[PDB]
C-alpha cells in the first residue's frame, strides 16, 4: 500500500522485485 | 539519470511479461484490474486508470517498459521492507500456512510459468532456512530477502 503512488503497479514493483530475488539474485 | 542495473532491471522486464496477459510490452487498465484482483484483491477501475496515468507517458490507459521503468527508476531502485516480505509470502504460497517448501515452491514456479527442478528449489529454500526445517518462515524470509 504505497503512499502517494501506484497501488497495484508498486503493488506488482514489489512482488515482482521480492519473487525475482529469490529466484535468482538469492545467493548470489 | 532515470534506470536501474542488470539486475535491478532484471526484476522489471519479468514483472512487465506478468503484468501484461499477453506480454506485448503494455499493460492495459483491462489487463491490469484482471491481474490485480487475481493476487487477492477487489479494487475499482478507477484507481487502475488514475495510477496508470501516473506511470504513462501519453496517458492512454496503459504504461510501456520505460514509462514503468523510469517512474521506479527515478526513486527506489534496491530496497525491501517487512511488509514485501509478508504480501511475498501470501504471493508464494498460495495457502498460506506460513511456510513453504521447495515442493510447494516448485508447484508455485510451475503454475504461473517457471520450470524450477528439485535441487533447483531445494537448493533454494535450504538457503533461505535458517533453521533448515523443510520450510521458510517470515523472519527467514525477511532475512533471506534483504538482511541475508
Ligand atoms: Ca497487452
Ligand atoms: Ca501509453
Ligand atoms: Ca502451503
Ligand atoms: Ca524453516
Amino acid at each position: 500500500t504505497p503512499r502517494r503512488g501506484r497501488g497495484g503497479f508498486q503493488r506488482i514493483v514489489r512482488l515482482v522485485g521480492v519473487i525475482r530475488d529469490w529466484a535468482n539474485k538469492n545467493f548470489r | 539519470a532515470d534506470q536501474l542495473t542488470e539486475e535491478q532491471i532484471a526484476e522489471f522486464k519479468e514483472a512487465f511479461s506478468l503484468f501484461d496477459k499477453d506480454g506485448d510490452g503494455t499493460i492495459t487498465t483491462k489487463e491490469l484490474g484482471t491481474v490485480m484482483r487475481s493476487l487477492g484483491q477487489n479494487p475499482t477501475e478507477a484507481e487502475l486508470q488514475d495510477m496508470i496515468n501516473e506511470v504513462d507517458a501519453d496517458g492512454n490507459g496503459t504504461i510501456d517498459f520505460p514509462e514503468f521503468l523510469t517512474m521506479m527508476a527515478r526513486k527506489m531502485k534496491d530496497t525491501d521492507s517487512e511488509e514485501e516480505i509478508r504480501e511475498a509470502f501470501r504471493v508464494f504460497d498460495k495457502d498460506g500456512n506460513g511456510y513453504i517448501s521447495a515442493a510447494e515452491l516448485r508447484h508455485v514456479m510451475t503454475n504461473l510459468g517457471e520450470k524450477l527442478t528439485d535441487e533447483e528449489v531445494d537448493e533454494m529454500i535450504r538457503e533461505a532456512d535458517i533453521d533448515g526445517d523443510g520450510q521458510v518462515n517470515y523472519e527467514e524470509f525477511v532475512q533471506m530477502m534483504t538482511a541475508k
